[PDB]
C-alpha cells in the first residue's frame, strides 16, 4: 500500500536564504517572558529617526568653522551615502551594507552665538549637474532653498527631495564616470549681525522616507 | 515543575558493553552509573514499552521471551532484512509478569524471568535501547559521587577563550 | 499517639474476586497477632549498627499452617513496633519497611527514610504502627523460594543514660498479616 | 501522476533527543492494565517532598554532636548542591545529574533531650560574601534568623531563600574563583537549660520550589 | 514549488512482522464469492473446543488399562503442554508453536463396562510441589477432587484451574531445575462393583480459557 514515492529530481539545496527550520532536541523548554523590558525596537530606520547624527570637515572638527565677516560663501560639503563628509555617520554604516536605497534624507542645525545676535542663513539644494555651483542667494535659490533666523527658534531640520535617475540608486559610487551623484548642497547667509566666534552643528537621520534594498557584505571578512 | 517525571527522562539511549553472536537483552545489562539506569535502579518496579537500535550486518533477527533459543536462525520468526547504516525497531512487552523490577531476593543472581530476550546475527557491533511511556514504582536508595577532598567539591568547567 | 501512618494509601480494599479469589477467599480466621524478638540496644551500639529480620518466620498459627502449604497465595502486613522505656532516656532509633531488601553499604545508610517509617525516641512515640498493602511480581506468591518483604531497624542516634533510667531496653514489635487470600 | 518528490537535502539525523517513533512488529498485544497498583509516582521532586533526608559531619556520625555548656557556637556547615556536608543526600545524586537548578531548599530538626528540658536555638542564614561569619545571635540575625523552643513542638522545617546571581545557578562548583556560593548558614542558641547528653538531627528535601534544568552525565560511564 | 522533502534517516526495513502491502499488477480480478461453503472456521482454539482428543500410556494403547480388583491406585499421568503423556495431542502441536499460554484445561472420560455395573471414581488435582502424591481418596481430596458414578451418566468433562507462578507460563520446560510444573494429577476410586475387563478413555480440549502468546518456530526447518 505504498504511496507513490514522487521522488525529487535535483532540488533542495542546503543554501543561504532559506526559510526551512529544524527539530528541537533537548527541547521543550520555557523562558521567563521578556516583555516589559525596556529598550525594545525593531527598525534600524525608525531608531534612526529620533536620533540625529553629526558630520565632519577636513579640520577633523565636527562642528562648522563659522566665520563671521563680510564673506558670503559659508562652506560646501556633499551628501552621498558614502563620502568623506559623511563617513562617521549612523546612516552610512547601516547603509553601506546595502545597494538599493530610496527616500528623503534629513539634516539638522544648531546655533552657537548668544540669542540676542540677529542672523541670517539659507539652506539650498543643488542638482547633480548644474555644471556650476551658485554664488549668490537668489540665484542659488533657483534650485531649492529656504530660510530661518535666530529669531523664535534655534533648532531646525531640513530635507532634500530624493531626486535620482530611477526610483532607486546605488549606495556605493562608480569608478567609470565623473559627475557627482547629488551635487554640493550647502548653505548661504545674509549679513551677519555680530559675533566674536560662532559655531554650527549638523546631522542627518532617518525620517518618513529613508529606505533600502538588500543586502550583501562588501568588507573583507 | 516540568521534569523528573520519567516521561521525559528515560527516552534516550545508552551503550551496552558486551556482545556475542547471540546476546541476551535486559536493562540490568546497563552500566550502573549511566544516567539511564541510575533512575531505573533508583526504583523497585518499572514497566514500559521498548525501543531498540542496532548497527550491525548480516541478518538481525529477534524473538520474544519464553522461547526455545535453539530455533532462531531457522524459519525466521519475524524480522526485516539488511540495510545499512541505521536500523530502528521497537519491541512490545512480552514478559510473563505484569511488571518488571531490579532485584529479587530469593535464597543474588538475577531471576530468569525479566527478559526482553535476545537477538542473533553473524556480526554485531553497536547497540541502542530505549524506554517508552515508562513508569516506576517504589523508588529505591541512590548515591552521588563520593567526597574525598576538603572544601565542597572541585571540577573543571568548559569555557571559551 | 502519633496514630496510624499508612504506606502509600489508606482505603478499604477489594476482598472478593475471580476463580482463584473465588477458590482462595478471605479466610479471616487465618489472622492473629503474636510477638517476635527484635534485638538488644544499649549504650554500646554506635551508629550504623544494622539488624535485619526477614519475613515471615514460621509460626504455629493457621496462617503458619498454610504458609507451609506451599501454594500460590497473597497476603497483607500490619506492623506495630514499640520498646517500653522511661522518660529519662534519650536518642533516636529508626524503624523501616523495606521492599525487596538487599544488603546495604555504609554510604547508603544515610538514605533510609525513602521508605515509609516513623521515629523512635521515648518522647514522641511509644507505639509505632505501620501497614503495607500487598504487592509482588505475580498477582500472588509462593513464599519459600522468595521474600517480598522484611522488617528492619537500625541505629539513628546514640543512646543516652543517666542514673534514673534502665541501662538496658528490649524492643518488641507486632506482626500479623491481614487481608489474607490464599 | 507522481507527486513532486520534494526530496530532503541533508536532514534527518539518527540522533539522541529525538521524538520519532517506530513500527510494532510482533505487535498488537495487550497487557492487564496496571492501575490500582500501589507505589505510583511521577516526580523525583514531589517524592522528595514528603521524604526528609540526613546530613554528615567529619565525625562520620549523622547526628549532631550537641555540646551542652557555656559554649555559644554550635557548629557550622555549608549547603551547596554538592559538598562534603551534603553528599549522601537524596537531593544531590538526583541533583548531580543536572546543571541548572532553582528554588528554595528545605531542612529539618529533631531534638533529643527529655521534653522537660527547656532549650533555645537559632537558625540563621548567611549570604555568600558577608566576609565574616557572625559571632552573636542578634548580629547574626541581621541576615536571616528565627527561633523555636522545646516548648509546644519538637519538629521543625526551615528554608533559605533561593538567593543567587541570576535566577538559576550551576550545580557543580568552579575551580576558577574563591568565594563560597552560599556561605556557612548554621545555628545559634541561647542558654542551654540542662542536659547530660543532647543530640540533633537534620535533613533536606524538596518543597514548593526545588527545580532543575537539564541534563548531562558527569560520571565516567 | 517543491514540498519539503523530509527524507528518511534510516528506517523502513524489509522485515518480517510488517503490515505493509503491495500493488496489484495483472489485477482487478473478481472471484465467485466463497460464502455458503461449509467448513468455515477461524480459531484453532474454538475448533479445539467441540473436538476432544485422546492420550497415551507406556503400553502404547490409548485407552486406560483399568484393573478391577482390590487395588486402590488406578494410574498416574502428568499434564504438561509437552509431555510423553500428551504428545499425540491436538493441543500440544498447536501449542508447541508458542511460548506464552494461559487458561483452564479440559479432559474427558468414557466408561466401558456394562451400564448395570455400579462404579466409583475420583478425579483429583495435585499442585506442583505437594512433595508427596496422595495415597487415599479423602486426603487426596485436600487439593481438588470430585466424583461421579456409572449412574445417570457415562460421559464427563473435567478441568484443572490454571494455577501457575504468574498469570502465564512457558510452553516448553526447563533443563535448569527439578520440580514438575503441574504435578501428577490423576484419579482414585471407591470399591469396584464387578467387571471382567473394564476400559477408560480420556481427552483434552480447548474450552472457555485456553489461550496463548506468541509465536516462534522451534523446529529444525
Amino acid at each position: 500500500g505504498i504511496f507513490p514515492v514522487a521522488c525529487a529530481d535535483g532540488y533542495g539545496g542546503l543554501v543561504t536564504t532559506d526559510p526551512k527550520t529544524a527539530d528541537p532536541v533537548y527541547g521543550k523548554v520555557y523562558n521567563p517572558p521578556k516583555t516589559n523590558y525596556p529598550g525594545r525596537f525593531t527598525n534600524l530606520l525608525d531608531v534612526a529617526e529620533a536620533c540625529p547624527t553629526f558630520l565632519r570637515f577636513d579640520d577633523g572638527k565636527p562642528y562648522v568653522v563659522t566665520r563671521a565677516d563680510d564673506t558670503r560663501l559659508l562652506a560646501k560639503f556633499d551628501v552621498s551615502l558614502a563620502a568623506k563628509h559623511m563617513s562617521n555617520t549612523y546612516l552610512s554604516g547601516i547603509a553601506q551594507y546595502y545597494t538599493q536605497y530610496s527616500g528623503t534624507i534629513n539634516l539638522h542645525f544648531m546655533f552657537t552665538g548668544s540669542t540676542d545676535s540677529k542672523a541670517r542663513y539659507m539652506v539650498a539644494y543643488i542638482p547633480p549637474g548644474v555644471e556650476t555651483p551658485p554664488d549668490t542667494p537668489e540665484e542659488a535659490a533657483h534650485c531649492i532653498h529656504a530660510e530661518w533666523d535666530t529669531g523664535l527658534n534655534s533648532k531646525f531640520t531640513f530635507s532634500i527631495p530624493y531626486v535620482s535617475a530611477a526610483d532607486y540608486a546605488y549606495t556605493a559610487s562608480d569608478t567609470a564616470e565623473t559627475t557627482n551623484v547629488q551635487g554640493w548642497v550647502c548653505v548661504y547667509q545674509i549679513t551677519h549681525g555680530k559675533a566674536e566666534n560662532d559655531t554650527l552643528l549638523v546631522s542627518a537621520s532617518a525620517g518618513k522616507d529613508f529606505e533600502l534594498r538588500l543586502p550583501i557584505d562588501p568588507r573583507t571578512q | 515543575r516540568h521534569h523528573t517525571d520519567v516521561g521525559f527522562i528515560m527516552d534516550r539511549f545508552v551503550k551496552i558493553n558486551s556482545l556475542s553472536p547471540t546476546h541476551v537483552i535486559d536493562l540490568m545489562q546497563t552500566h550502573k552509573h549511566g544516567i539511564v539506569g541510575a533512575l531505573l535502579r533508583a526504583a523497585t518496579y518499572y514497566f514500559s514499552d521498548l525501543e531498540i537500535v542496532v548497527r550491525h550486518d548480516g541478518n538481525l533477527t529477534w524473538v520474544p521471551n519464553g522461547a526455545p533459543e535453539a530455533a532462531l536462525s531457522n524459519t525466521s520468526n519475524p524480522t526485516a532484512y539488511n540495510k545499512a547504516p541505521f536500523t530502528r525497531l521497537a519491541l512490545p512487552y512480552t514478559a510473563p509478569h505484569r511488571v518488571l523490577a531490579t532485584v529479587y531476593d530469593g535464597t543474588t543472581q538475577l531471576p530468569a524471568s525479566f527478559n526482553y530476550g535476545a537477538i542473533q546475527a553473524q556480526a554485531i557491533h553497536e547497540l541502542l535501547v530505549r524506554m517508552k511511556r515508562a513508569e516506576l514504582y517504589c523508588p529505591r536508595p541512590l548515591l552521588a559521587i563520593k567526597v574525598t577532598s576538603q572544601d565542597r567539591y572541585k571540577q573543571k568547567i568548559i569555557a571559551p577563550a | 499517639s502519633v496514630g496510624v501512618t499508612y504506606g502509600y494509601s489508606t482505603e478499604e480494599d477489594h476482598v472478593a474476586g475471580p476463580n482463584t479469589s473465588g477458590l482462595e477467599t478471605r479466610v479471616v480466621q487465618a489472622e492473629r497477632f503474636f510477638k517476635k524478638f527484635l534485638f538488644d540496644w544499649t549504650t554500646d551500639k554506635p551508629f550504623g549498627y544494622l539488624t535485619k529480620l526477614e519475613l515471615p518466620t514460621d509460626h504455629h498459627g493457621v496462617f503458619g499452617h498454610l504458609v507451609d502449604s506451599y501454594a500460590y497465595m497473597r497476603n497483607g502486613w500490619d506492623v506495630e513496633v514499640s520498646a517500653v522505656g522511661n522518660q529519662f532516656n534519650g536518642g533516636c532509633l529508626l524503624v523501616a519497611m523495606v521492599p525487596e531488601w538487599k544488603a546495604f553499604d555504609t554510604r547508603e545508610k544515610y538514605q533510609l527514610t525513602l521508605f515509609p517509617h516513623q521515629f523512635i525516641s521515648p518522647r514522641t512515640n511509644m507505639t509505632a504502627h505501620i501497614t503495607v498493602p500487598y504487592l509482588g511480581v505475580n498477582r500472588y506468591d509462593q513464599y519459600k523460594k522468595h521474600k517480598p518483604w522484611t522488617l528492619v531497624v537500625m541505629v539513628l542516634s546514640p543512646l543516652t543514660v543517666s542514673n534514673t533510667a534502665a541501662p538496658q531496653i528490649k524492643v518488641y514489635a507486632n506482626i500479623a498479616p491481614t487481608y489474607v487470600h490464599v
